[PDB]
RNA sequence: GAAUACUGCCAGCUGGGACUGAGGACUGCGACGUAAGUCAAGGAUGCUGGCAUAAUGGUUAUAUGCCGCCCGUCUUGAAAC
RNA sequence: AAAUAUGUAAGAAGUCCUUGUUACUUAAUUGAACGUGGACAUUUGAAUGAAGAGCUUUUAGUGGGCCAUUUUUGGUAAGCA
């Protein structure tokens, strides 16, 4: 028959790595989380209690209990044709923050700090962001450049 | 008299047809599920914070 | 209370001086057309005889033209192009080129023809097939008055401010390109100079970046 | 062909010029769509779209939501509007000296309202009091107090009241809602 | 109730743009270019013409 | 189509680590610019690691023919793709122009080898400025003292269906 | 030291042909005019001829050119042997 | 160890400053959570588009499918599965 258990196809998925098997290092235990923080699940081979589902291995989402030594986690998940909301209680062991999160706090403390520091002149401060522009006008000079001409290379074996 | 056994044709279209909508996100989300210890405190607490503002603005 | 000669001769008078302003703008707009593309064309001749090679600015604009039917499209390009408004055959819209917008038109590549259009056709664009969008409706242009009324928060009082706005590409190019109305284009009236279509313009066909021929493509068709 | 981004041809969904074959109220929605067209206040809108309500959507308020949304400070001397029917309430006991403008009202709060003082008053003297809705206020009553509300959305885990016809023991209080009967929901 | 088009109908042409009758007046459209007598480089030309 | 000369001249795009690329150029026969700007950076990445997004096309300029009326004899190389293997090929074609030279070549090489313009690469084409370097004799055929020939057999197209007389095919 | 080709622009001029004439007092934006006013400026008017009847037209039969498989049903699929 | 697909973020329900509550927590006004008061507004925090956005009730038919490109399994293969 067929066979769908809880950790069925995880084989490549929970196992540990390259060389860093064993124990877990102490940074683990020893980061904070606190109720609103974004989190990213990747879980821990080694550690076989308060483990996610393989569905929610790579998921992000936010805290919402912090209990002894486990965190409570809301995932939006995909069933049919609309997002359910599901609550996971994980050992910390299997989640890290998010760094997309800290980047973008960032922006903001530097963005205010921009317009903050630019409200004393009033100079047009334009604090949003801007993609890839078209490269401008340039003069490309041949003074120890001189162009080098090339040709198609015929066919060869090479065996 | 076999059959057809299985496909996600056409899954996809019918599920697109009225979108993915996201769920509604809210101000103050629902407190189940969070520690007991932490509710029981915090019930207190706005208690005596809604007393506080009470007799501030009474 | 006569009412009818003494309102009438202000708004005759209101009129004058917003056609004098016209006027001038024009005047500016056309000056600083012709200096700036001899200045392009100068800078070329003091390169080269300088002996140095001058790359010219990547082009800002583009317009892009849909090309294929709406049967069988994938739906990822489907969306690009709903998103692009071309929702019909032989419809365009300018595009302001960037990184993000460059990824659409790749995304596009063979259900479209796009280039750079030039000061000649976006003029004769906008002259013969102008249309804004006013509450949701395509209100064919004609007169100042109207793009005044709903482009005048934003500068923009005559046809040829919407047509600066648009060619160098300002601050308000997003509300200047949205509140025109996509193009209608027709068939182009010598043909499309190939024998098959969908073929990239590089292998012979039309769809795809033919970079500076949508000129002729696009005054054909209009 | 249009590669088309939403349905054509569809209705607006809202619903105007109402249902009901009442010329009276005929009448009222002609005074109203005047009145919206060229007064320019919202409230002419409000009360012109208010008319065009089927019954559920037009709960009765009570002379006890009328008092209690005249006890709010800075609002004792305006007058309550009631797009609807106006029921009164022996529960409570002292009533002000309100005006009171509605479709309808019972005889019991009728009574009430000239026996406190007040007036009652209808929407075309409301009209005529007051054309753009000057010191107004608008009362509705409970939408979703009805019994037929309890029953939507039946289903597991949500308390929400079964379409049943006699109650008590051994009418649905079995297995699928005590544990020691198989479930519980 | 009728759209007259501009690039004909020089009435509406001139309604909607009054800088194009001394467009035509001072004839904008066939401007003669003032010339300049600048010579490429010889690095320039030897380029062109290597093979 | 009718081929037109160009030189494109590229390179990569400057960064801070190197400034100053090597500013690369080629010579491509093709119908307008960006069909040559496509094989330029086409045969650059067979060449060079760069690409067209990592690179830049800094010129492009047309090389017409220095004498475009006198008569010369074109040796040209050629790489061409057939249905088993690729294969050097080296073809000579008297002709008046390079651009001229290079569309006998194609037409030629289409209908001698069934091979398309996907599938030839040119490597190179250079005039033959002496005689008895030719090595082909169907151009050395026509390089003869005093050259004369007859055309035999004239038919001239008529503009009528119907014709009065029985033709005449003298020249 | 020129010309010409190629490509591109003109709010340059101008000839022929076809289809359409919706709307129905005025209002608007304009242009030429010092002004009165005029205009190709928010949709066709002016002049003329023949006929005033089966002439146009409608209907119907036939002929010609091109096209057209038998309906209803079950079915993934029916003109179905 | 790709390509293609795939999660999250791109603010006003935000950031910063000050200090109120608690029976939680700490050696400790230490912290946790929710707050009072104050400051930051149209470039309010990338692009593009929005055709309205959100929400509810009720009910029909359907629950034999098949074909094409690409990936792919069994089979020598199949207009096969
Ligand atoms: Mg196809
Ligand atoms: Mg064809």
């Amino acid at each position: 028959g067929k066979s769908h258990g809880y950790r069925s196809r995880t084989r490549y998925m929970f196992q540990r790595d390259f060389r860093k098997h064993g124990a877990v290092h102490l940074s683990t235990y020893l980061k904070v989380y606190k109720v609103g923080d974004i989190v990213d699940i990747k879980a821990n081979g080694s550690i076989q209690k308060g483990m996610p589902h393989k569905f929610y291995q790579g998921k992000t989402g936010v805290v919402y209990n912090v209990t002894k030594s486990s965190v409570g986690v809301i995932i939006n998940k995909m069933v049919g044709n609309r997002y359910l909301e599901k609550r996971l209680n994980l050992r910390v062991e299997h989640i890290k923050h998010s760094k997309c999160r800290q980047e973008f706090l960032e922006r903001v403390k530097a963005n205010a700090a921009k317009r903050a520091e630019a409200k004393a002149q009033g100079v047009a401060v334009q604090l949003k962001r801007q993609p890839a522009q078209p490269r401008e006008s340039r003069i490309v000079s041949t003074e120890g450049n001189v162009p080098q001409t090339l040709a198609p290379v015929p066919y060869e074996t090479f065996i | 008299a076999k059959s057809k056994n299985h496909t996600a044709h056409n899954q996809t279209r019918k599920a697109h047809r009225n979108g993915i909508k996201k769920p509604k996100t809210y101000k103050y989300p629902s407190l189940k599920g969070v520690d007991p210890k932490f509710r029981r405190n915090h019930k207190h607490a706005l208690h005596g914070t809604a007393k506080a503002l009470a007799a501030a603005k009474k | 209370a006569e009412q009818v000669a003494a309102e009438r001769a202000a708004r005759k008078a209101a009129n004058k001086e917003k056609r004098a302003i016209i006027l001038e703008r024009n005047a500016a707009y056309q000056k600083e057309y012709e200096t700036a593309e001899r200045n392009i064309i100068q800078a070329k001749r003091d390169a080269k005889a300088a002996g140095s090679y001058y790359v010219e600015a990547q082009h800002k604009l583009v317009f892009v033209v849909r090309i294929k039917g709406i049967n069988k499209i994938p739906p990822k390009p489907r969306k690009v192009l709903q998103l692009l408004r071309l929702t019909r055959i032989n419809s365009g819209t300018f595009v302001k080129v960037t990184k993000a917008t460059l990824e659409l038109l790749k995304l596009i590549e063979p259900y479209v023809a796009y280039g750079y259009p030039s000061y000649s056709t976006i003029r004769q664009l906008v002259y013969k097939r102008g249309f804004g969008k006013i509450n949701k409706q395509r209100v064919p242009l004609s007169d100042n008055a109207i793009i005044e009324a709903n482009l005048g928060k934003y500068g923009i009082l005559s046809i040829d401010d919407l047509i600066h706005e648009i060619i160098t590409v300002g601050p308000h190019f997003k509300q200047a390109n949205n509140f025109l109305w996509p193009f209608k284009l027709s068939n182009p009236s010598g043909g499309w100079g190939v024998p098959r279509k969908f073929k990239h313009f590089i292998q012979g066909g039309s769809f795809g970046n033919r970079e500076e021929f949508i000129n002729k493509l696009v005054k054909s068709m209009n | 062909g249009i590669d088309h981004t939403s349905k054509q041809h569809k209705r607006s969904g809202h619903r105007t010029a109402p249902k009901s074959d009442n010329v009276y109220l005929k009448l009222l929605v002609k005074l109203y769509t005047f009145l919206a067209r060229r007064t320019d206040a919202p409230f002419n809108k409000v009360v012109l779209k208010a008319l065009f309500l089927s019954k559920i959507n037009r709960p009765p308020v009570s002379v006890s939501r009328i008092a209690r949304a005249l006890k709010q400070e800075g609002a004792a001397n305006k007058t309550v509007v009631v797009v609807g029917t106006v029921t009164d309430d022996a529960r409570i006991f002292e009533f002000p000296k309100t005006t009171v403008a509605a479709l309808r009202f019972t005889a019991g709060a009728r009574a009430k309202i000239v026996k406190a003082g007040g007036e009652c008053i209808t929407l075309d003297q409301l009209a005529v009091r007051a054309p753009k809705g000057q010191n107004t206020l608008i009362l509705r009553g409970p939408r979703n107090s009805r019994e037929a509300v309890r029953h939507f959305g039946m289903g597991p885990h949500k308390g929400k009241a079964p379409r049943i016809l006699s109650t008590g023991r051994k009418f649905e209080r079995a297995r699928g809602r005590r544990r020691s009967k198989g479930f519980k929901v | 109730v009728l759209k007259k088009n501009p690039l004909k109908n020089k009435q509406v042409l001139l309604r909607l743009n009054p800088y194009a009758k001394v467009f035509a007046a001072e004839k904008l459209g066939s401007k003669k270019a003032e010339k300049t007598g600048t010579k490429p480089a010889a690095v320039f030309t030897e380029t062109l013409k290597h093979d | 189509a009718h081929f037109k000369e160009y030189q494109v001249i590229g390179r990569r795009l400057p960064t801070e680590s190197v400034p100053e690329p090597k500013l690369f150029r080629m010579r491509i026969f093709a119908s307008n610019e960006v069909i040559a700007k496509s094989r330029y950076w086409y045969f650059l990445q067979k060449l060079h690691k760069v690409k067209k997004a990592s690179g830049e096309i800094v010129s492009i300029n047309q090389i017409n023919e220095a004498h475009p009326t006198k008569v010369k004899n074109f040796g040209v190389w050629v790489r061409y793709d057939s249905r088993s293997g690729t294969h050097n090929m080296y073809k000579e074609i008297r002709d008046v122009s390079r651009v001229a030279a290079v569309e006998t070549l194609y037409q030629d090489m289409a209908a001698r080898h069934r091979a398309r313009f996907r599938s030839i690469h040119i490597l190179k084409v250079a005039e033959i400025e002496k005689t008895a370097d030719v090595k082909r004799q169907y151009v050395k055929q026509f390089l003869t003292k005093d050259l004369k020939f007859p055309l035999p057999h004239r038919v001239q197209k008529s503009t009528k269906t119907f014709s009065y007389k029985r033709p005449s095919t003298f020249y």
